[PDB]
């Protein structure tokens, strides 16, 4: 048979694109529990919450929605609620150097964001009646991730949204902080329709149970929340340190490579130190391992049969960046292709394509990093991304990627002159 | 259905 559909939003939290392929907490999981059931997984994205539910409750629609929802009612019995396998709280959210909202009554005479036909606009219209004082707005046109950067860069005074999506996403907005809880904790669950078999609903609730006591739940909310995908910038110091303690074990692994590939070895040790600080034991919960941070199914594409080799790890790491430069649309030049090269090896290929498809469309050079430089933090915004092929990216973080390489291959060269 | 978690 097929072939279980499943509704969801494009976002960090619940279900994305990156560079080996889908991924996400609430796709793993739901692809953990199509695999139960024996049956292929079909990820539809709704074009935001009012979409996903009415989807949903559609003659013709998907069976479920994973999507982070908070249930709304035992009743309605229209969209009826999985258990539980999350429990977070929502936290106002504000900017570090304006005053700290202590307790609700303070979020009046503030501009706040919420997406349009959330729990937590609910919340809100609540507040409004104590309150009348009260003004908030809500879009269609934003998820969580542009809510937080609107805080972050000050276009927005607050925003209220679930502890657990400020906690993926915290570390990328250095000004964001936490006001107050606001409510208690509430489970997370999966909606179905209402409602009159219980059949599939009966598999769902058996799955999630089991997954909480063989506890996956609890491996997922740690493979997915708190970590930082590409490393800060290190500074001189540190750099210049790493450069007489650390450099020196891997220079010729590095300078042969070079030789095979025809490149200049210097930028792939700096490839090396963006990735692991030139640390062959190093790894990541994102499955990433080795001095030049691979995957299994990358390692194994490039002859890489111990990912802890730093000799076999720079050589297929290596291999893997002149592979998808070689493949990059000929009409990209060098150095820029280049920077592309590393903008890909980072975020892949196929985002990096829609960069240069939205840069020609906005009159731009697909063909300039300078130029895609800027449509990459863009892919992080809903706005944006949806009108994209493959949705949403961290872009921004390929852009620090690039930006860190490229400084580390600029002290590399000039210490390795004339 | 209303409510943006994950
Ligand atoms: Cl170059």
């Amino acid at each position: 048979e097929g072939v279980l559909r499943v509704i969801t939003r494009n976002s960090p939290a619940t279900y994305f694109q990156d560079r080996n392929g889908e991924t996400g907490f609430e796709y793993e999981l739901a692809k953990r529990f199509a695999e139960r059931l024996g049956v292929e997984l079909k990820i539809e994205t709704a074009d935001n919450l009012d979409d996903l539910y009415a989807q949903l409750s559609r003659e013709g629609g998907p069976a479920l929605a994973a999507a982070g929802l908070t249930p709304g009612r035992e009743d309605d019995a229209s969209v009826r609620y999985s258990h539980t396998y999350l429990d977070v709280t929502p936290q106002i959210i504000y900017r570090n150097g304006q005053q700290r909202p202590t307790r609700p009554e303070d979020l009046v005479g503030k501009r706040i964001m919420v997406l349009k036909g959330s729990s937590h606009a609910e919340q809100l219209a609540e507040l409004k009646k104590q309150y009348p004082e009260l003004k908030y707005e809500e879009s269609d046109a934003v998820e969580v991730v542009d809510l937080l950067r609107m805080v972050d860069v000050g276009d927005i005074d607050l925003t209220l949204v679930d502890s657990n999506e400020l906690a993926m996403n915290q570390v990328y907005f250095p000004n964001v902080r936490v006001a107050f809880d606001f409510g208690e904790a509430r489970g997370l669950a999966w909606a179905l329709p209402g409602g009159d078999d219980d059949s599939l609903m009966n598999e769902v609730n058996a799955f999630l149970d089991q997954a909480k006591k063989e506890g996956l739940l609890q491996r997922l909310k740690d493979r997915y929340y708190g970590h930082v995908d590409v490393l800060g910038y290190v500074g001189a110091y540190t750099f210049t340190q790493h450069l007489q303690q650390r450099l020196p074990r891997y220079e010729s692994h590095f300078k042969q490579s070079g030789k095979q590939k025809d490149t200049d070895w210097r930028l792939l040790a700096a490839i090396g130190y963006q990735e692991s600080l030139w640390q062959p034991g190093a790894t990541s919960k994102t499955g990433v391992r080795g001095l030049m941070m691979l995957t299994n199914r990358t390692a194994q594409a490039m002859g890489v049969s111990n990912r802890l080799d730093p000799k076999q790890s720079i050589q297929g790491g290596s291999k893997y960046f002149v592979q998808i430069r070689s493949e990059l649309p000929e009409s990209i030049k060098e150095p820029d292709r280049s920077w592309f090269a590393l903008a890909a090896y980072n975020i892949g290929g196929a985002h990096l394509e829609d960069a240069r498809k939205m840069a020609e469309k906005e009159g731009l050079n697909p063909n300039k990093w300078l130029d895609v430089k800027k449509m990459l933090p863009r892919l992080a915004q809903k706005q944006w991304y949806a009108k994209t092929r493959y949705g949403y990216a961290r872009g921004g973080e390929t852009v620090h990627f690039v930006q860190n390489v490229r400084r580390y291959y600029d002290i590399l060269t000039w210490v390795t002159q004339p | 259905x209303a409510x943006k978690x994950x």
